RNA sequence: CCGGGCACUCUAACGGGACUGCCCGCGAAAGCGGGAGGAAGGAGGGGACGACGUCUGGUCAGCAUGGCCCUUACGGCCUGGGCGACACACGUGCUACAAUGCCCACUACAAAGCGAUGCCACCCGGCAACGGGGAGCUAAUCGCAAAAAGGUGGGCCCAGUUCGGAUUGGGGUCUGCAACCCGACCCCAUGAAGCCGGAAUCGCUAGUAAUCGCGGAUCAGCCAUGCCGCGGUGAAUACG
């Protein structure tokens, strides 16, 4: 998961935001 | 990426549109790679610099957005045995 | 190329990206520090020799 | 056949099922069960083909598809690698493009080693 | 497999595989020879010639060092040899 | 261990039947330290005890306990040329550890979806006799059993 | 009116009133049951009230900060208990071999460098 | 309120004593001097001049902040305090 | 939030407390076992500190310095390339192969830090990255900020899957003079290998391993999954 930039956990990991993590 | 602008170097800029202009020729002998394939070149033979070289691309519409760079590449590979 | 870089990071050239911290001590560009002016090494130096104004080792 | 590009998909979730189709992912998905109210729990199975029609004849008409894109992808590269292109002149020698390195790895694009 | 690291000298395609071919004595006692690494060095008295391998009984370390490259190498084989032969024989004291 | 004797950590015994042996359990259920999750295992199956085989599932735990530790068992000594699997005793302290890892793997390895279910079911065969865990007890046994006669050799 | 303790356990401080009444218990402007739902161990710190065999005598009235839930719950631990020594002090014995007031020690080690995660060091040959 | 700066805590507290007990007299009501959460500048540098990476030792800086307060200002309170015994380096706050 | 107060919590400076000092037991003594009180006992836990020396260890490329060598060149400036090449081989690591899990939506509880051509509240355009406006803060008084795992209730139903997110197509954003070679991020589509790993092999004895997020240096941006720190939840076992 922690690698899927489409999912909140991915975005997290990656520490960005977008439609996935919004903010 | 490179979102507003459309970058070429105002250098062969000038060159390109001024050759345009009187009597079209060729050889445009250039380094730079970061410089767009601007439609105003289409059809030419620019001398483009991978770093030991000059090497000529004829331009075609078939490759506008590109980069001037991408067609003379910086690495001779040939394989591996 | 050694000396003459040290000179060529003083004066500031075509563009701004081409910034890059060196060193007043030695002419260091790797691991230099902003707020010291200074290099990993030469910071060390200075520190233990009491040089530098209240720094101290850590330990915690 | 079944629908769209001519996957079936039977028995599981709709938003789901969709994505067995070669364009239609979790996002084109969840569009046009909005567009024609089709309700993504109900499962193909309990379709009403009424609405299977409906949700054939949008997503069929409005994006491209199944062996289309492919056909119409692969026609990049057949661009990219006949242009230039160096990123062409990569997809020519079946090696990484987006500036991965090649030292390691890089067997994705290479295949199992020898 | 077998990795060779020529440090600070300029070494070559067939003198890398005389040292393979070197090492393949101590396939003598059928034992896995687990990942192996010779390294060949200069130095202003001669050569030098350090390996480094693991087997299912233990690790053997050795360094050869010579006049001749050819000799430091052989060195490097006998010292090693040696130490194999004692992880494959050391406990059959066994009485 | 070279030195003194290594101490056998006593344990806060659990919220809700105040027993160690449950949260011994519960700690190996445990997994990535997530305790909350360990536990609701643990009750969630003592749900599933009582309402599947009427009974009280602290007594149902406790006896499918008593039903794994094995009371003797193979520790392997090397003599001259040979290595000599010997019969040993196993510690009280040793068979709760043996009793309690045994449990949750052949737990885990159930067909079972749902984990407290998993950890449900081999708790109450266990009580019974029948299992995974109950089977490596009687494996382990017979395996010591057999090499009786290197009893002697025997620490 | 009031009886107080100060719990204390890993970067959590719980303060802690022993306000006689019914056995409510407000942590942080909620009950008990509100502010840990879930989590087992909730169970809980209120086991000093059950040391001393007063289980409905006090109300309580606690805030709580720093750590993480389950720090909090043995700060007031050491809070419910600090407090109800302090309301009868023939309450240490008791409470204290019950080991309920000493607030434990343990904490985050540092990390050290060299070493990854503070005592895990990195793999070799 | 005055803000006292400042690395050394020894010679700091020192004048932050001198400055609040001094204007005690010359003024009131002088509210204590109260500490400021100190700001840490840390530094972890690889102990040797080449590779080592796992050998290092730690640097830090200890900036700590003191506020005090007089109550009512009292001026020539305003002058006692137009000068003070430093001492060699600190930093000195002052607003109302 | 105002009044009001420093009791709290805290903050950060100075003190106290642990001594085998007291009881039993043994000893010739040192000291070992056991007990009491105590927040803490037998070095309370972690740090800083690391002998004479060893490896003819490491670094002339941080710096210094003897000696040898080059002086329209082994010096100096620049544009561009390269340091990222890829048949292969090893080392350190990330993310995983799933249900003690994955996804959505609502809802909690830290610590240490860092911020003026910086940290951006909040309002608006945008699915979004971002872009507009625009307040506060030389910062315990503003901001990064959301902590995450957890909690709740809903979906998934064993499927190479709602596991895993590699690879590639296309469309955008931002830094920057410039993102061909070579940046990061965002969105759409694509969804590879991988079903728990041979010989072999690493770490860790408790707030530790495991797992979860957060900060910082360096820094335009960033290839950080690295490093140095920080708290959250929190085990197993040690006969020998
Ligand atoms: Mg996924
Ligand atoms: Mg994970
Ligand atoms: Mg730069
Ligand atoms: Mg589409
Ligand atoms: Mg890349
Ligand atoms: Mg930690
Ligand atoms: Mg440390
Ligand atoms: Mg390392
Ligand atoms: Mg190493
Ligand atoms: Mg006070
Ligand atoms: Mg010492
Ligand atoms: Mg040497
Ligand atoms: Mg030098
Ligand atoms: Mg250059
Ligand atoms: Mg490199
Ligand atoms: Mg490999
Ligand atoms: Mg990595
Ligand atoms: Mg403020
Ligand atoms: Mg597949
Ligand atoms: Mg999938
Ligand atoms: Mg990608
Ligand atoms: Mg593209
Ligand atoms: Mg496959
Ligand atoms: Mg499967
Ligand atoms: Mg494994
Ligand atoms: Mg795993
Ligand atoms: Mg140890
Ligand atoms: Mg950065
Ligand atoms: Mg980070
Ligand atoms: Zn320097």
């Amino acid at each position: 998961g922690k690698g899927d930039r489409r999912t909140r956990r991915g975005k997290i990991w990656r520490g960005t935001y977008g439609k996935y993590r919004p903010r | 990426s490179l979102k507003k602008g459309v970058f070429v170097d105002d250098h062969l800029l000038e060159k390109v549109l001024e050759l345009n202009a009187k009597g079209e020729k060729r050889l445009i002998k250039t380094w730079s790679r970061r410089s767009t394939i601007v439609p105003e070149m289409v059809g030419h033979t620019i001398a483009v610099y991978n770093g030991k070289q000059h090497v000529p691309v004829y331009i075609t519409e078939n490759m506008v957005g590109h980069k001037l760079g991408e067609f003379a590449p910086t690495r001779t590979y040939r394989g591996h045995g | 190329a050694r000396k003459a870089l040290i000179e060529k990071a003083k004066r500031t050239p075509k563009f701004k990206v081409r910034a890059y911290t060196r060193c007043v001590r030695c002419g260091r560009a790797r691991s230099v520090y902003r707020f010291f002016g200074l290099c990993r090494i030469c910071l060390r130096e200075l520190a233990h020799k009491g040089q530098l104004p209240g720094v101290r080792k850590a330990s915690w | 056949a079944r629908i769209a590009g001519v996957e079936i998909p039977r028995n599981k979730r709709v938003d789901v099922a969709l994505t067995y189709i070669y364009g239609i992912g979790k996002a084109r998905a969840k569009e046009a069960l909005e567009k024609t109210g089709i309700n993504p729990a109900t499962r193909v199975k309990d379709l009403t083909e009424a609405e299977v029609v409906r949700l054939r004849e949008y997503v069929e008409n409005t994006w491209k598809l199944e062996g289309e894109l492919r056909a119409e992808v692969a026609a990049n590269i057949k661009r990219l690698m006949d242009i230039g292109c160096y990123r062409g002149l990569r997809h020519r020698r079946g090696l990484p493009v987006r500036g991965q390195r090649t030292r390691t790895n890089a067997r994705t694009r290479k295949g199992p080693r020898k | 497999t077998m990795n060779i690291t020529s440090k600070q000298m300029e070494i070559t395609p067939a003198i890398r595989q005389h040292v393979a071919d070197r090492l393949a004595k101590l396939e003598k006692w059928q034992t896995h020879l687990i990942n192996p690494h010779i390294i060949l060095s200069k130095e202003p008295q001669g050569f030098v010639a350090d390996a480094t391998i693991n087997t299912p009984n233990g690790v053997l370390v050795a360094s050869g060092k010579h006049e001749d490259m050819y000799t430091a190498i052989n060195e490097l084989i006998n010292k090693l040899e040696r130490q194999l032969n004692k992880l494959q024989h050391k406990g059959e004291a066994r009485r | 261990a070279r030195r003194r004797r290594a101490e056998v950590r006593q344990l806060q015994p659990d919220l809700v039947y105040g027993d160690v042996l449950v949260t011994a359990f519960i700690n190996k259920i445990m997994r990535d330290g997530k305790k909350n999750l360990a536990a609701r295992i643990f009750y969630d199956a003592c749900k599933i005890i009582q309402e599947k085989t009427g009974q009280e599932p602290l007594k149902v735990f406790k006896q499918a306990v008593e039903n794994v530790k094995p009371r003797m068992e193979v520790r392997s000594r090397r003599v001259g040329g040979a290595n000599y699997q010997v019969p040993m005793e196993v510690s009280p302290r040793r068979q709760q550890s043996l009793a309690l890892r045994w449990l949750v793997q052949a737990a885990n390895q159930r067909p079972e979806r749902r984990a407290a279910v998993r950890i449900a079911h081999e708790l109450m065969d266990a009580a019974e006799g029948k299992g995974g865990a109950v089977k490596k007890k009687e494996d382990v046994e017979r395996m010591a059993e057999a090499n009786r006669a290197y009893a002697h050799y025997r620490w | 009116e009031q009886y107080y303790g100060t719990g204390r356990r890993k970067e959590a401080v719980a303060r802690v009133f022993l306000r006689p009444g019914n056995g409510k218990v407000t942590v942080n402007g909620q009950d008990f049951n509100e502010y840990f739902q879930g989590l087992v161990r909730a169970v809980a710190a209120l086991e000093p009230l059950r040391a001393v065999d007063a289980l409905g005598h006090f109300d309580a009235y606690i805030t709580v900060r720093g750590g993480g839930k389950s720090g909090q719950i043995d700060a007031i631990k050491l809070g419910i208990a600090r407090a109800l020594v302090q309301y009868n002090p023939d309450y240490r014995a008791k409470l204290k071999p019950l080991g309920f007031l000493t607030r434990d020690a343990r904490v985050v080690e540092r990390k050290k460098y060299g070493k990854h995660k503070a005592r895990r060091a990195p793999q070799y040959s | 309120r005055i803000k006292l700066r400042g690395f050394d805590h020894k010679t700091l507290d020192a004048s932050a004593q001198k400055i609040v007990e001094a204007a005690r007299r010359s003024g009131a009501q002088v509210s204590g001097p109260i500490p400021l959460p100190t700001r840490v500048r840390r530094f972890t540098v690889i102990r040797g001049p080449f590779k080592h990476k796992d050998s290092r030792e730690h640097f830090e800086l200890r900036t700590h902040n003191r506020l005090v307060d007089i109550i009512n200002p009292n001026r020539k309170t305003i002058e006692q305090l137009m000068t003070l015994d430093l001492p060699t380096g600190v930093e000195i706050e002052i607003k109302t």
